[PDB]
This record gives C-alpha cells, sequence and structure tokens, in this order.
C-alpha cells in the first residue's frame, strides 16, 4: 500500500472566525486521537479524530477576545488556552470543563506551552519574560527575564533543559530551565519569530519568521545548521515531526511545506487553503497533519512513515 | 448626485451562448473595485465591444447633476448641463426585478437586480449593499464610456 | 470628540526599481 | 535589451491627464486666489 | 512611431510568407516591447520553422527571450525550464564561438537567478548572483540584486554595503543611487536620502529625472503626514511638492505618480472633490497602484461613502499584500467605526492586534470598541441578562486597558489624558451597571412567568382531548 501525501479530511467553517492555533495529542488510556483548536470569535472546540473523521466532542467558551493559543499535554488529561485578553484558562478534556482561570493581567499571557511534565505554563509576556505557571499552583512560579521585546513564540525542548523564545527584533533567548540562566542570545532573523519549536531529541531549534525564512539552529553549540526558504510571505507556524527527520510549517501564503531536515530541501506543499494558515501541527505517529487558518478550515494530510 | 452604482468592468464574454440578433449583443463583464457581475444587452451596430474592452459604468436615477427628477418624456431641446455629456452609450430603462439570496430569517447579502432598456435586459450581481438603490418600477439611466 | 484613531495619510509611495529579464 | 525602465514605470500606457489636471489645479487656484 | 510601422511590414511580410524565421524573429523583437503574447506566439512560430524545415535546435537567444517573456507573464517552471535550455545551448556550441556565447551564457545567468529570486529560491540566486560576479565583477546589476535580497531579508547595512559595491564598479549609477536613496528614506532618514537622489539631479545625463523628482517631491509629502501647529510651514511644503509634481506632469504628460502626488496634496489641502476627480482619473488609467486605491477609500470615507470605502480597503488588502498591513487594517477598522457596524469594527481591530500585539494604539482602538459596544447594549433596555454580564465584562476589560494605557502610552500617537478620561467613563459605566444588571435579571423572571402560562394553555388542549378520547 504505497502511501503519499494528500488531503483527507476537510472541517468547513470550523470556527465562526478565523483559526489562530491548533494542538494535536495523543491519549493512551482513552486511545483517541484528540485536536484543539483555538479561533477569534472565542471559542475552544474538542474534535475527537476517529474512523478517519472529525467528530465534535466539546464546545467550551469563556474567553473575551480571540483566542491566540491553544496547547494539550503529553500525558495528562489537560488542554490550555489563552485568549488576545491576556486570560488563561486550563480544561478538562475528560469533562470539558474548566479547571481553573489564570487573569494574567491586561499584558502578560500571550501564547502558551505545556513542560515536558505538563506540570507548568510558559508564556511570553509584553515587557520581555516569560512567565511560568503552576498547573497545579496556578500562579505565576517565577519568571526568566530576557530583557527584550515583545515574545511571541514559546517552545519547550522535551527533555525540558530549555525554554526558548523569539522577540518582535527576531532575536532569540534559550534559557536553560534547570538554572533559570540566559544560556544563548542569538541574533536570529531581523523580522518578528511567530514560532519556534524543538527536535524531538532536542538537539534542533526550528525557527520562523515573517522574512519567509526558516533557521535550523544546534543548541548544543547554537550554532546555524542551515537556512530555508520557499515561503512567499510570512511563516507563521513550524512542527516537528515525530519522526525526527522532517517537519512542516505554514505561512501567509496559504500553502504548508513540508521540509527534510537532513537535505534541507522542502519535500511537500499543500496549496488546499484560501488564507493565511496559522497552525500547522503532527499527530502522535507523525503519519497525519493538521493545519487551520483564516479560511475557518480544519485540513487533515496524510503523510508516508 | 442621483448616482445609484458606479465601477470599472471588463469585458470577458460576448454571446457565449452564440449571436442571438444581429445588431444586438449580450456583454459578460467583471467588475474590480467592487466584484460586481455584470449581463448587458448593447446594441453593437452603433457602439461596438470587443473582448477586453473596458468601460465606467453608471446606473443614475437622474441626468441631471443637480439631482432634479424627469418625467420619462423625451425632451430634445432641454440644454442645462447633462451626465450624458461626459459618456458614449446612454440607456433609459426600468428596474423589473430584484433577487436575493435572503432566507426566512436572514437578509440577502446577494442581490440581483434586472433592467429592461426598452427590451435590452441587464443583469447586475453583487454583494447587496452596492445594490441598495435599486427599487423595482423604477426607471434608471445606464451610463458607460470605453476607457483606453 | 470620541474615535478610532487613526491618522489617513494620502501616500504617493513610487514603485520598486525594475529588474526584469534582460532580452539578449 | 531591457523594456521596463525607472522612466517608464511611472507613466501610463496612452492616457493624457495633463489638461485636465492643470485645469483642475487652475479652478483650485483661482478660487484661492478669488477668497481673501 | 516606427516600431508600429516595422511591425506592420513584419506582419505583413510574415503572412505573406509562413516560413521566414528571420521575419519572425524580427517581428518577435518588436511585439515584446508591448505584445508579450504577440511576441510569444511569434517566437514559438520561429522555433516550429527551426525544429521542422532547418532542423536545428534553437539559438540559446530565442530560448532566453522566450523564458523571459514567460518570467513577465508569471509561468515561472517555462521560464526556468527555457532559461536552463538557453544556458546548456549556450555551453553546447560555445566551441563555435567561445567569446560570444561567454556573454549569452553571463545574460542567461542572471536571469536563471533573478527567476530563483521569483521562486522564493533566494540561496540558489543568491549564489549564482556571486557566481556571476566573482568572474563579472562589472556586472552591476548582480551586486544591486544581493543588496535588494539582503534589504528583503531586513540587513540594511548588508544592502547599502551591496548598494555602494555597485556604485563603485559605475560612479554615476540613477538605479543604484535611487537604491540607496530608497534604504535611506525607508529608515526616514530625509537627508541621506535627499542627497542621494539630488546627486542624480546634479548630474548632465539625468538633470531633469522623473524618478528623483518625484522621490524629491515625496519627500515634503510626507512631512504633511504627521499634524503640525505652525500652519505657514505646511502650507510652503505643501507648495513645494505640489511644484515638483506639476514639473514632473510638464515634462511626462502620462507620470501616473505625479497625478497622483497632486491628488494627495489636494487632498491633504482639503479638496477633497478636486482630489476625488484626479484619483478618478489615475484609477482609469491603471488599477495597480494600492496608494491610488487607499486614497479613493479614504475620499470616499470623508464623502461619507462607507459601503464603497469598506470594500476599497478590503478589495486592496486582499489583492497588493500577502501578509497583514495593520496600518490599511486601521483605515479599515475606522472605516467600519464611522459606518457604525461596531462588532465588524473590534473584529478587525482583534485582527490587528493578532499580528502586532505590541501596538499600543491597537489596544487603546480596541477599548474604545469595547466601551462603545458595552455602552450600546446596557443603554438597550430589551437586553437580556447573558447579554448585559457580558457587556458587563467587556466593560471590565476596556477599564482595566484604559487605565493601563493611561499608565503607559505612546504619546506622540494619542494622548494619555484623553485615556484617562475615557476610564473614568468606564468606570462611570460599571457603576450604573449594578442597577442594569438588576434591571435584567427581573425581565428574565418575567420571561419564565409567560412560559408558565404557554404549558398551562396547551396541558388544557390536552384536556379536551382526553374530552375527544372518551
Amino acid at each position: 500500500m504505497t502511501n503519499q501525501y494528500g488531503i483527507l479530511f476537510k472541517q468547513e467553517q470550523a470556527h465562526d472566525d478565523a483559526i489562530w492555533s491548533v494542538a494535536w495529542g495523543t491519549n493512551k488510556k482513552e486511545n483517541s486521537e484528540t485536536v484543539v483548536t483555538g479561533s477569534l470569535d472565542d471559542l475552544v472546540k474538542v474534535w475527537k479524530w476517529r474512523d478517519e473523521r472529525l467528530d465534535l466532542q466539546w464546545s467550551l467558551e469563556g474567553h473575551q477576545l480571540g483566542v491566540v493559543s491553544v496547547d494539550i499535554s503529553h500525558t495528562l488529561p489537560i488542554a490550555a488556552s489563552s485568549s488576545l485578553d491576556a486570560h488563561i484558562r486550563l480544561w478538562d478534556l475528560e469533562n470539558g470543563k474548566q479547571i481553573k482561570s489564570i487573569d494574567a493581567g491586561p499584558v502578560d499571557a500571550w501564547t502558551l506551552a505545556f513542560s515536558p511534565d505538563s506540570q507548568y505554563l510558559a508564556t511570553g509576556t509584553h515587557v520581555g519574560k516569560v512567565n511560568i505557571f503552576g498547573v497545579e499552583s496556578g500562579k505565576k512560579e517565577y519568571s526568566l527575564d530576557t530583557r527584550g521585546k515583545f515574545i511571541l513564540s514559546i517552545a519547550y525542548s522535551p527533555d525540558g533543559k530549555y525554554l526558548a523564545s523569539g522577540a518582535i527584533d527576531g532575536i532569540i533567548n534559550i534559557f536553560d530551565i534547570a538554572t533559570g540562566k540566559l544560556l544563548h542570545t542569538l541574533e536570529g532573523h531581523a523580522m518578528p519569530i511567530r514560532s519556534l519549536t524543538f527536535s524531538p531529541d532536542s538537539q534542533l531549534l526550528v525557527t520562523a519568521s515573517d522574512d519567509g525564512y526558516i533557521k535550523i539552529y544546534d543548541v548544543q553549540h547554537a550554532n546555524l545548521a542551515g537556512t530555508l526558504s520557499g515561503h512567499a510571505s510570512w511563516v507563521l507556524n513550524v512542527a516537528f515531526c515525530p519522526d525526527d527527520t522532517h517537519f512542516v510549517s505554514s505561512s501567509s501564503d496559504k500553502s504548508v511545506k513540508v521540509w527534510d531536515v537532513g537535505t534541507r530541501t522542502c519535500v511537500h506543499t499543500f496549496f488546499d487553503h484560501q488564507d493565511q494558515v496559522w497552525g500547522v501541527k503532527y499527530n502522535g505517529n507523525g503519519s497525519k497533519i493538521v493545519s487551520v487558518g483564516d479560511d475557518q478550515e480544519i485540513h487533515i494530510y496524510d503523510c508516508p512513515i | 448626485a442621483g448616482i445609484l452604482f458606479e465601477d470599472i468592468f471588463d469585458v470577458k464574454d460576448i454571446d457565449p451562448e452564440g449571436k442571438k440578433f444581429d445588431r444586438v449583443s449580450r456583454l459578460h463583464c467583471e467588475s474590480e473595485s467592487f466584484k460586481m457581475d455584470l449581463i448587458l444587452d448593447v446594441n453593437i451596430q452603433i457602439y461596438p465591444v470587443d473582448l477586453g474592452d473596458k468601460f465606467r459604468l453608471v446606473i443614475a436615477s437622474t441626468l441631471y447633476e443637480d439631482g432634479t427628477l424627469d418625467d420619462g418624456e423625451y425632451n430634445p431641446t432641454d440644454d442645462r448641463p447633462s451626465r450624458a455629456d461626459q459618456f458614449e452609450y446612454v440607456m433609459y430603462g426600468k428596474v423589473y426585478r430584484i433577487e436575493g439570496d435572503e432566507t426566512s430569517t436572514e437578509a440577502a447579502t446577494r442581490l440581483s437586480a434586472y433592467v429592461s432598456y426598452g427590451g435590452l435586459l441587464m443583469r447586475l450581481q453583487g454583494d447587496a449593499n452596492n445594490l441598495h438603490g435599486f427599487e423595482v418600477d423604477s426607471r434608471v439611466y445606464l451610463l458607460m464610456k470605453k476607457l483606453a | 470628540r470620541s474615535g478610532v484613531v487613526c491618522r489617513v495619510k494620502y501616500c504617493n509611495s513610487l514603485p520598486d526599481i525594475p529588474f526584469d529579464p534582460k532580452f539578449i | 535589451r531591457v523594456w521596463r525602465t525607472r522612466t517608464t514605470i511611472l507613466q501610463s500606457t496612452g492616457k493624457n491627464f495633463s489638461k485636465n489636471i492643470f485645469a483642475i489645479l487652475q479652478s483650485v487656484k483661482a478660487r484661492e486666489e478669488g477668497r481673501a | 512611431e516606427k516600431r508600429d510601422i516595422a511591425k506592420g511590414h513584419l506582419k505583413k511580410v510574415t503572412e505573406q510568407y509562413p516560413d521566414d524565421v528571420e521575419a519572425w524573429i524580427e517581428l518577435a523583437q518588436i511585439l515584446e516591447q508591448t505584445d508579450i503574447q504577440g511576441a510569444l506566439s511569434a517566437y514559438g512560430t520561429a522555433t516550429r520553422i527551426l525544429q521542422e524545415k532547418v532542423q536545428a535546435d534553437v539559438p540559446p537567444e530565442i530560448l532566453n527571450n522566450v523564458g523571459a517573456l514567460h518570467f513577465r507573464l508569471g509561468n515561472l517552471g517555462e521560464a526556468k525550464k527555457y532559461f536552463l535550455a538557453s544556458l546548456d545551448r549556450a555551453k553546447a556550441e560555445a566551441e563555435h564561438d567561445e567569446h560570444y556565447y561567454n556573454a549569452i551564457s553571463v545574460t542567461t545567468s542572471y536571469n536563471l537567478a533573478r527567476l530563483y529570486e521569483a521562486m522564493c529560491e533566494f540561496h540558489e540566486a543568491e549564489k549564482l548572483y556571486k557566481n556571476i560576479l566573482r568572474e563579472h565583477p562589472n556586472y552591476v546589476d548582480c551586486y544591486l540584486r544581493l543588496g535588494a535580497m539582503a534589504r528583503d531579508k531586513g540587513n540594511f547595512y548588508e544592502a547599502s554595503d551591496w548598494f555602494k559595491e555597485a556604485l563603485q564598479i559605475n560612479q554615476d549609477h540613477p538605479d543604484a543611487w535611487s537604491l540607496i536613496g530608497n534604504l535611506h528614506l525607508a529608515k526616514q532618514e530625509w537627508g541621506p536620502g535627499q542627497k542621494k537622489f539630488e546627486r542624480i539631479l546634479k548630474q548632465p545625463s539625468t538633470q531633469s529625472d522623473t524618478y528623483s523628482m518625484l522621490a524629491l517631491g515625496n519627500v515634503w509629502l510626507q512631512t504633511l503626514h504627521q499634524p503640525t501647529r505652525d500652519r505657514e510651514k505646511e502650507k510652503r511644503h505643501q507648495d513645494r511638492a505640489l511644484a515638483i509634481y506639476k514639473q514632473v506632469l510638464r515634462n511626462d504628460a502620462k507620470n501616473l505618480y505625479a497625478a497622483n502626488g497632486i491628488g494627495a496634496v489636494l487632498a491633504h489641502k482639503g479638496y477633497f472633490r478636486e482630489a476625488r476627480d484626479v484619483f478618478a482619473q489615475v484609477r482609469e488609467a491603471t488599477a495597480d497602484i494600492s496608494d491610488v486605491w487607499l486614497n479613493l477609500a479614504h475620499i470616499y470615507v470623508e464623502q461619507k461613502q462607507y459601503i464603497s470605502a469598506v470594500q476599497m480597503y478590503e478589495n486592496c488588502l486582499r489583492k497588493f499584500y500577502k501578509h497583514q498591513n495593520t496600518e490599511v487594517v486601521l483605515y479599515l477598522a475606522r472605516a467600519l467605526f464611522k459606518c457604525g457596524k461596531l462588532q465588524e469594527c473590534k473584529q478587525t481591530l482583534l485582527k490587528a492586534r493578532h499580528v502586532a500585539p505590541s501596538d499600543t494604539v491597537l489596544m487603546f482602538n480596541v477599548a474604545l470598541v469595547l466601551q462603545r459596544l458595552a455602552t450600546s447594549v446596557l443603554k438597550d433596555e430589551k437586553s437580556n441578562l447573558k447579554e448585559v454580564l457580558n457587556a458587563v465584562k467587556e466593560l471590565e476589560l476596556a477599564h482595566r486597558y484604559f487605565s493601563y494605557l493611561s499608565k503607559v502610552g505612546d504619546k506622540m500617537r494619542f494622548d494619555l489624558a484623553l485615556a484617562a478620561t475615557e476610564a473614568r467613563q468606564c468606570s462611570d459605566l460599571l457603576s450604573q451597571a449594578q442597577y442594569h444588571v438588576a434591571r435584567a435579571r427581573k425581565q428574565d423572571e418575567e420571561e419564565r412567568e409567560l412560559r408558565a402560562k404557554q404549558e398551562q394553555e396547551k396541558e388544557l388542549l390536552r384536556q379536551k382531548l382526553l374530552k375527544e378520547q372518551e
């Protein structure tokens, strides 16, 4: 059964307004793949991927302004979301109830990240510090200062050593989680970095910026492993494959590009979307890709393994 | 002013289903500023039109810039300033139908206005907000000018 | 005397220098 | 041999507005001078 | 004028003679100027005769020119194939004449690098440009393309270095001087850009340069964007800009940008009807100047033509920008606010904030729209409890934003005193919100009072049914 890249499902009018984030999580006990999407229409929606179909499970409300980020836990059945009003909410995906809320003021809590143990939420802030909130505590345990401008994206390394941040000026900052010290401050790009990610082995750091370029870094030495181009507009999201030899990115040019880190060449491009593709993610085993954008559509793409 | 609608159109097809009349041809046009769709019968013997032509189209309820209304009778000896002076092809007609995509609960988002210029038919179709001056049984003028 | 804060600018921005492929 | 240059990129294909624009400017100037 | 007669003669010759490769090529070389499709058709016909009767491979020059025409059209794939074929052909037949074919390959190589730039293969384009520059250090265009790519990356020092390197080879290069001046003006360094463009006008060959004069007049145009108390200084700048535009219009009567500059100055002078006339004329001439669309939309707003303004802004945004330009988005939000569609205005301002969350003006505008929406809902006495509670939550958000902005804000764009007064108004609205929420709750208990009566009547209907049943 030869396997090729190709769309498999397409949910139209998934949200009333633009979909600004997505997240894919796999739960062993339930053995059901879950997708969490946040949109500018102030709604979180929980769908279940079963029988090659998407079926809505929960539709959670509460966010005041647009939902900027939605994340899931790797082990727990928890999810988190943040709105444009800096409010953070935790949702129990088993029952679709709000576990707790964190009012991060008017400025803090831009974008969310789950720690590898799912015991913390890392979020960039307007001032230039990455605040950390206890998932169980619900309070700002501490913060790591960058002395930089707005932090647009946040990432957690799968091994938990470092958390990366990308600023509005293109500067990247890697912090050691154990000691909370700014390991590296890299020039990066000259345009805002809206999305950076780590490799499954925590060896590579892939960052995306408005200049249309995707930069690869070796976190061990923080050296520039390569630069990728091919997007005709802003790159809005990146996400690494589980197989660790591929990753996927999305852009304002309405396309989703899958790149090979080895050959450093885009191996596929999807043009299905009709507007800015704001989110792209891989499934647990790397055989599916979910993408969401301003056209209020959810697209699932098959992938060879 | 008395202007109901105005835009620039590109002729995209002429008599797609073949020529039905010797002196009249049906234009299929699209506008760019407002993305309006147009079907228009034109006397091509006196006003020839070719594929890819561009024209400025105005639908007006009056020809007088002072907004005064008309009796609907031929008044050839009137020499007040007239919008027709700025245009090459001018027709006088009546709105005979307005269709929309409204439901039993929702107002229309897309309207189609149909006009008959003594039997030369026009259909202007697009977003309902562009077509809010059109009322069934009202008389309108069509003003056209090729531009190079 | 309250309204959306937006200063309207009438801009005349020239195009970038053309660099079309050359004909031989 | 290249056809598009920094001088022809600012030009319309054929349409000329010199007469109309200068007539409009004359009216504006005339109205400005009339008022005092 | 003679090119059309040459076209006619060559067209006449081609019709009389179906097989004349030289006539087809000669016709194509003049169709290129204005008829890309006609030139492509002529070159294709010439290629057909070369393969059929002559039975020879196409010359590299024809393949390069066909590829360049495709590039102009937009068929990047066909252009890549033809550019690669032209390079291959020039290499293949280089032994016959190495000197000529080396130069042909140099031009074809630059074309392919420009194409890679078009296909967003900037690494291959940069490598090819550097390869050309390594062997032909006098190719100025390669230096300028590297500088343009660096500028596109956002590295303006690297762009200036490449631009200075181009000027090194050719001391008087109008394109290199324009690129450096554009770099300086884009950084709002008015003096450096002004000097670089005045330098061009100082040269004898470019004594009256339309591009340079338009840039020099645009420098004075940009001074009107920022409001200034000094009326005399603003009026003199308006006059200076208008004089430069008028001179450019005298020298060139087909200059779209001189006409657009006159309209912009007129609009800044308050003559919106005349500026509309100029813009409509320019708009008839072309639709590919985004500033014309935006200027027309601004005039629509000033004329209270909000339907046209919103569509023009949305259509301009969709056509001319792949990404989101927050300035046009703010313009669209202001147009919707004037029209009174506050929900759409709020959504547009939120879309702006999504991309520019550090913009303090966007935060202030979002707060203002939230306060207005909440006040409209609160004033409405037919609102249910859910809407009133949402309005209360939205009033709190607006009050927090106004207070925060008052504490810290961008004083150059909006005054914080106005923000403080807005914050006080939000606080007062919240104080009255208690009575409003009490009012809503009493309303919705009356809602359930009627519902019971509805059920009561239906039970009586059932009672008759039992009477029917018995």
